[PDB]
């Protein structure tokens, strides 16, 4: 795998006017999928990470915004990164986005990590853009190759035994972390149950306990569910993504949960900032914002 | 190990703010061109795809209610 060449071509478009494509060969992309999949399967499904670390939320194929976030935080290996999922769909350049993220996972496998979002599953990204982008620029078989790779992404991470990270949220069925660790990969994301909830659930300030979810999938959870979960597992913070928030980050339940969304001006339809959370080695957490002007 | 029962996290009073690039992020919305018959076909395509070629461990859901 000519990995350095691939990263060079992906980064070559930094000085370009947004929208310039990077058309790697199909075989290079398959190589990124195959080698990253092997690494995902060799590492835990519940990651145990240590700070310093940069944590990013949704990207949704906004590749030129991803390039600016790395400029902001330092390109690997200058900084360590945990991404909370939703690399593809909705944006103009999902293929460049996932290829750069997969290439950096292969290049720096102990310092660069990707979680699974709800858009990293066949049923969702068949519809919301990634399949169409694969088919237009390559072929359907390549989308199936990505699906196999996505089916092996890890599901959650714990930073410094204190920050629980996943894409969506909590689950009424999540009593022990061991329940996450026993999940075998590759796996699809079912339309209900523990793995679905980790990728799909939402906090809600108006709900007591567990409520129905307006997406028609999973649940909402209230502030006391978060507090009880943090206390039982000796955790300090839940870090999740999954929802567009005006400032790029948004606290819930007296800063016991934070939502991160890293795609500014999302889809060209929202006026939102994108944010990353930087965790230094003393567990001081700070927010870096990319705001529309 | 780094765990403990004491609260260790802190949040900084400073927030770093920088400007996003000014570009057109509007993208094509192919799913808006799908009819009902289109969606029905795709559901069957996905069904066949998962039933016959997507490798997994036949994972699925638990329930008790
Ligand atoms: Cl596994
Ligand atoms: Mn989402
Ligand atoms: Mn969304």
């Amino acid at each position: 795998l000519n990995l350095d060449s691939i990263i060079g071509r992906l980064l070559e478009v930094q000085g370009s006017r947004p929208g310039k494509n990077v058309q790697l060969t199909e075989n290079e992309i398959r190589g990124l999928c195959l080698k990253s999949r092997e690494i995902f399967l060799s590492q835990p499904i519940l990651l145990e990470l240590e700070a310093p670390l940069k944590i990013c939320g949704d990207i949704h194929g906004q590749y030129y915004d991803l390039l600016r976030l790395f400029e902001y935080g330092g390109f690997p290996p200058e900084s360590n990164y945990l991404f909370l999922g939703d690399y593809v769909d909705r944006g103009k350049q999902s293929l460049e986005t996932i290829c750069l993220l997969l290439a950096y996972k292969i290049k720096y496998p102990e310092n660069f990590f990707l979680l699974r979002g709800n858009h990293e599953c066949a049923s969702i990204n068949r519809i919301y853009g990634f399949y169409d982008e694969c088919k237009r620029r390559y072929n359907i078989k390549l989308w199936k190759t990505f699906t196999d790779c996505f089916n092996c992404l890890p599901i959650a991470a714990i930073v410094d035994e204190k920050i629980f990270c996943c894409h969506g949220g909590l689950s009424p069925d999540l009593q022990s972390m061991e329940q996450i660790r026993r999940i075998m990969r590759p796996t699809d994301v079912p339309d209900q149950g523990l793995l679905c909830d980790l990728l799909w659930s939402d906090p809600d300030k108006d709900v007591q306990g567990w409520g129905e979810n307006d997406r028609g999938v999973s649940f909402t959870f209230g502030a006391e569910v978060v507090a009880k979960f943090l206390h039982k597992h000796d955790l300090d913070l839940i870090c999740r993504a999954h929802q567009v928030v005006e400032d790029g980050y948004e606290f819930f339940a007296k800063r016991q949960l934070v939502t991160l969304f890293s795609a500014p001006n999302y889809c060209g339809e929202f006026d939102n900032a994108g944010a990353m959370m930087s965790v230094d080695e003393t567990l001081m957490c700070s927010f870096q914002i990319l705001k529309p002007a | 190990p780094l765990g403990s029962r004491k609260i260790l996290i802190r949040f900084s009073d400073y927030v770093e703010v920088a400007d996003a690039q000014d570009y057109d992020r509007r993208a094509d919305k192919p799913w808006t061109r799908l009819t009902a018959a289109d969606k029905a076909a795709i559901r069957k395509e996905l069904n066949e795809f998962k039933s016959t070629e997507m490798e997994v461990h036949e994972l699925s859901r638990h329930l008790t209610r």
